[PDB]
């Protein structure tokens, strides 16, 4: 019965900033691990980011990776993405999505709805 | 939790070892002996702190803490064995161990007994009600209205001329000079008491009894500061009991000289110098902490203080305080010269003020040990329970001030007693209610600036009622205005009890 | 007898990193708890001796804390020489000696997706009168996926077989092969034959099938 | 230099017996003592017994009470570990390390001088040579990256096999996994290489395996189907 309320986005500058948010109501998320989608046109669902703990760090892909930063606030159930360096070969709708195991497998059930994203 | 809770909870394991059999299961409580042993070896003990480091005197605890821990080993070496027999042999080599290395650079190991010996015994005055029969005998011939208007107003100005610079002094001195002080005070008013023959005598007599009566909260925070936080409330319990069990016994043996034994008043006092002889060197005898309350962080207090001050219910039992201390202590400095006009027998066998002084204690201990089981709320009890035990109050001033019957002085005693009880109940329940609110040093500060309102509140109505210089009512007329101001006190707080 | 436990049995990390390997004790032990630091077949060595001082011949990257009965160890720059297992010894007395779990330290790298792979039993397999299926995860990290074998589009406890690699000294990647050993029932059970794996690069599983 | 030594342990059955030896060349068991460190394969370190040549404190584990026995000589400048009816949860890797006595310095010093560890392990299985079994690369469908291309060896104890491509020459994308423990009491193992799709049906791929307890060297030719 949980749903995944994001925000951000929008024609931002290019090469400029941008902070991203996922909020989930229903559930909490410090015993949980968060992930990030993309998926440009032509194209469909690559990875950005996962966010294991509170106490384990972050893991990227391999064309994000060094240039964007996973935080967490597991008191306000929010867990943002803060982004920065956007090139125009990242124009797409990013996700956001769960996993439903806590050995984080990667039981992703509940997913996004979708963020507007357009460089430039 | 630094070194002496780890010796605690090794005492305690050692009575788990000790009257306990089936030592098959003592394994876990010899690992717990040793984990406190090898937490409490280099625990910065006290008496080594003022020491360096690296000494020779030094490498005797060390030493002795590892051949503590080697009999540990050769005491679990036996007991995994499956030979129950050697938890003996282990409580044995413990006592040579505390008989040996561990104590010496320990601290004493009867300081909770040597408190409640001390609060005991400095509390034995036991001329203290027979002050008031002592003045106004054919020994010193002194009238009704010397000691009524000339020499009792002096203690009501002189308590609040000492208030706050002894208590100053007190807070940096670490609270062992003070008592040390007030000792050779105790020794001062009893010397000035034999040996005096004017007005003046008595005069330097309470002036330095008002040290004395002000030194009460400089012995709590005595208490407070050689105690640690995590052992206070017991011990602070027992020393209170101790005190209370002190005045009371105090009370007891001037009943028993007086009465039963039938003792003279100038053997009576010379026994009480000597029960302060033995108090002064109880005092000589004493061990002065390191900590205190404000001179051993500011601005944290002073915005808890703020953030309190529009609470109106601190503010309402503050002022209730105030009021009630004030007239408390004028009717219990006044009810002796009362007890002395109502009855002027010059018989020292029909003086029975010690016995109405004991029974006062022991009432205001069985209401005080009532007053923390009143587990009410503020929402429906505040003000009612006020309004009618300071009417009760005012009522049991007039019924002592209209007394005029020479036999009815065991209702005048009864009286006074009904009213200690009334009083005493209320000190627990106010002290519970203010001082559960903010920090201890903040509980501290609050509680010495009502007792200074209080000792204001007393001087001005002392100012007005008593003086020579002022207005100079006779002394039934005075009983009579108390009985109207706190008539007033009643009306007041039952129309702002609605 | 005493527990010693230890949380963070998963960590990862790149060369010049700061981490943090806690262990709680159950009662109250002194000051005596050690750290070793094992490789994959070799024997363990000393490296915190007495929960804060240092053992006579390790570099001095390494160091240790002491909170109550929460004892933590520190790696001010991450070696590559660094990377193995580093496990909690609480010493008390010779009879009550109990370890810790140990936390296998890893390299940071980059998600991948993994290569899943499937591979038909042989035709030596039908036989012998044991068909073995392989399911190949190649060039994936982390390590923790979860294989699913669906016979007849369910769940198949019991018959599987996994064995997860170690890592690789080139790119820090992870490989995984399942094995799904059965009888000769291979061809009167369902025809369908394919394993299901997820994984955080994926986003739908990705599942690969034969027949015939 | 000082150093510890293990012997004695191979492979036995369960019921049976088996003894140990832990030779302390250097310093004497008599000033430091002697202890037994288990570890099972996958699993983590856990701790056996002990033994203290200066008075006599043979101690054991929960596990291990009432079932082993410890003797140290201290002229040999040896310990041994005798064992009897083992089980399957004994095959693990045993350690003997230093620990010094109290009090001072060596006993605040922890397991400091380790062994090399034995290995000993419990099966009722005896030795038989893999049945080396091909891994067809099915290139049929889903072509134009890389395909993989394996063996599968299976049914075989004790646990050391070495499987090398074409005789150690394919070696760019090799991954030998370890020898998982099958259910029926043998070992299995996977080895797959990664070859291209522009070379799965020119070049020929074999597959060498060596068991070197069980004398066989089987080598397979790898095919589509
Ligand atoms: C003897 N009497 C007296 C007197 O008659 N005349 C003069 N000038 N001075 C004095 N001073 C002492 C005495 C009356 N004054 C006092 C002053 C204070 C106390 C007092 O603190 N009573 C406490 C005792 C309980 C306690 O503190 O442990 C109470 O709560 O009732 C008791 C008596």
């Amino acid at each position: 019965q949980v749903q995944l309320q994001e925000s951000g986005g929008g024609l931002v500058q290019p090469g400029g900033s941008l902070r991203l948010s996922c909020a989930a109501s229903g559930r909490t998320i410090s015993r949980y691990a968060m992930s990030w989608f993309r998926q440009a046109p032509g194209k469909e669902r690559e990875f950005v980011a996962v966010a294991r703990r509170s106490g384990d760090g972050a893991f990227y892909a391999d064309s994000v990776q060094g240039r964007f930063t996973v935080s967490r606030d597991d008191a306000k159930n929010t867990v943002y993405l803060q982004m920065n360096s956007l090139k125009p070969e990242d124009t797409a709708v990013y996700y956001c999505a769960i996993d439903s195991d806590t050995f984080y497998s990667g039981s992703y059930d509940y997913w996004g709805q979708g963020t507007q994203v357009t460089v430039s | 939790a630094d070194l002496e809770d780890n010796w605690e909870t090794l005492n305690d394991n050692l009575k788990v070892i000790e009257k306990a059999d089936n030592a098959a299961q003592v394994k876990d409580a010899l690992t717990k002996m040793r984990a406190a042993a090898l937490d409490a070896q280099k625990a910065t003990p006290p008496k080594l702190e003022d020491k360096s480091p690296d000494s020779p005197e030094m490498k005797d605890f060390r030493h002795g803490f590892d051949i503590l821990v080697g009999q540990i080993d050769d005491a679990l070496k036996l007991a995994n064995e499956g030979k129950v027999k050697e938890a003996q042999a282990a409580a044995e080599q413990l006592k040579t161990t505390r008989n040996a290395y561990i104590q010496k650079y320990l601290s004493w190991r009867h300081l909770v007994c040597y408190l409640c010996f001390y609060g005991f015994m400095a509390q034995i005055r036991p001329g203290e009600s027979f002050i008031t029969p002592y003045l106004l005998g054919p020994d010193k011939n002194f009238t009704r209205e010397q000691v009524t208007n000339e020499i009792t107003p002096v203690l009501s100005y002189s308590y609040l001329a000492v208030l706050v610079p002894v208590f100053l002094l007190t807070d940096y001195l670490r609270y062992t000079p003070v008592l040390l002080l007030q000792g050779l005070s105790f020794v001062s008013v009893w010397l000035l008491l034999l040996l005096g023959h004017s007005v003046a005598h008595m005069q330097l007599m309470e002036l330095f009894y008002s040290v004395t009566m002000a030194a009460r909260i400089a012995y709590s925070s005595y208490i407070f500061s050689l105690v640690r936080p995590a052992r206070y409330q017991r011990v602070a319990g027992y020393s209170r009991a101790a005190v209370l069990l002190g005045v009371f016994t105090s009370s007891v043996l001037g009943q028993l000289l007086v009465t039963v034994g039938r003792v003279s008043f100038s053997t009576l006092n010379y026994i009480s110098l000597a029960f302060l002889t033995f108090s002064v060197v109880l005092a000589l005898f004493l061990k002065r902490p390191k900590r205190s309350l404000f001179f051993n962080v500011l601005a944290r207090m002073l915005r808890e203080l703020g953030d309190s001050l529009r609470r109106p219910q601190l503010r309402l039992w503050s002022l209730w305080w105030v009021f009630n201390s004030a007239g408390y202590y004028l009717v219990v400095y006044y009810v002796h010269i009362l007890w002395n006009e109502v009855d002027p027998t010059t018989n020292s066998a029909r003086v029975y003020n010690g016995a109405a002084d004991a029974a006062s204690t022991l009432l205001g201990a069985i209401t005080s040990f009532a007053a923390g089981f009143v587990k009410i709320r503020w929402a429906r009890w505040s003000k009612l329970l006020i309004a009618g035990v300071t009417a009760t109050q005012a009522g049991l001033v007039f019924l002592l001030a209209h007394t005029r019957h020479p036999s009815s002085i065991w209702l005048c005693y009864a009286a006074f007693v009904l009213f200690r009880g009334s009083y005493q109940f209320l000190v627990p329940i106010a002290t519970f209610q203010i001082a559960s609110s903010l920090s201890k040093e903040l509980c501290a500060l609050v509680f010495g600036v009502n007792t200074f309102f209080a000792t204001i509140v007393k001087t001005i109505i002392t100012f007005i009622v008593s003086d020579v210089r002022g207005l100079g009512l006779p002394v039934r007329k005075q009983f009579q205005l108390y009985s109207v101001y706190f008539l007033i006190l009643s009306i007041i707080y039952f129309l702002g009890a609605m | 007898d005493i527990q010693m436990t230890q949380s963070p049995s998963s960590l990862s990390a790149s060369v010049g990193d700061r981490v943090t390997i806690t262990c709680r004790a159950s009662q109250s032990v002194s000051s005596a708890v050690a750290w070793y630091q094992q490789k994959p077949g070799k024997a363990p060595k000393l490296l915190i001796y007495s929960a804060s001082s240092l053992y006579s011949g390790v570099p001095s990257r390494f160091s240790g804390s002491r909170s109550g009965t929460d004892f933590t160890l520190t790696i001010s720059s991450l070696q590559p020489e660094d990377f193995a297992t580093y496990y909690c010894q609480q010493y008390l007395y010779y009879s009550l000696v109990t370890f810790g779990q140990g936390t296998k330290v890893e390299i940071k790298r980059t998600v991948a997706a993994p290569s899943v792979f499937i591979f038909p039993p042989s035709d030596s397999q039908l036989k012998s009168g044991t068909a073995s299926v392989v399911c190949l995860l190649n060039n994936f990290y982390p390590r923790e996926a979860k294989v699913q074998w669906k016979v007849d589009n369910a769940l198949q406890s019991g018959n599987s077989q996994e064995s997860v690699t170690e890592q690789d000294s080139k790119d820090s990647t992870y490989s995984l092969s399942s094995t799904l050993t059965l009888s000769k029932a291979d061809y009167e059970k369902h025809k369908v034959y394919a394993c299901e794996v997820t994984h955080q690069g994926l986003s739908s599983p990705v599942t690969k099938s034969f027949n015939r | 230099e000082v150093q510890l030594v293990e012997s004695g342990g191979g492979l036995v059955q369960p019921g049976g017996s088996l003894r140990l030896s832990c030779a302390a060349s250097g310093f004497n068991v008599v000033d430091f003592s002697l202890h037994w460190v288990r570890q099972a394969p996958g699993k983590g370190l856990e701790w056996v017994a002990y033994i203290s040549s200066s008075s006599g404190s043979t101690s054991y584990a929960d596990s291990v009470k009432g079932r082993f026995t410890i003797s140290a000589d201290t002229s040999k400048n040896t310990a041994y570990l005798q064992m009897n009816s083992l089980r399957a949860e004994d095959t693990a890797v045993y350690y003997c390390a230093r620990w010094g006595y109290w009090p001072g310095e060596p006993w605040w010093k922890a397991f400091d001088y380790w062994g090399q560890g034995t290995l000993v392990t419990v099966s009722s299985a005896s030795t038989k040579g893999p049945s080396v079994f091909p891994l067809a690369p099915s290139s049929k469908s889903t072509s134009g990256g890389t395909a993989a291309l394996g063996c599968l060896v299976k049914d075989y104890f004790p646990e050391p096999v070495t499987v090398s491509w074409n005789s150690g020459a394919l070696t760019s994308g090799v991954h030998t996994f370890p020898a998982v423990l099958q259910s029926s009491g043998l070992y299995s193992l996977s080895s797959v290489v990664t070859v291209p799709s522009s070379s799965l049906g020119t070049q020929t791929y074999i597959c060498n395996v060596n068991h070197k307890p069980s004398n066989t060297k089987v080598d397979k030719k790898v095919e589509p189907k």
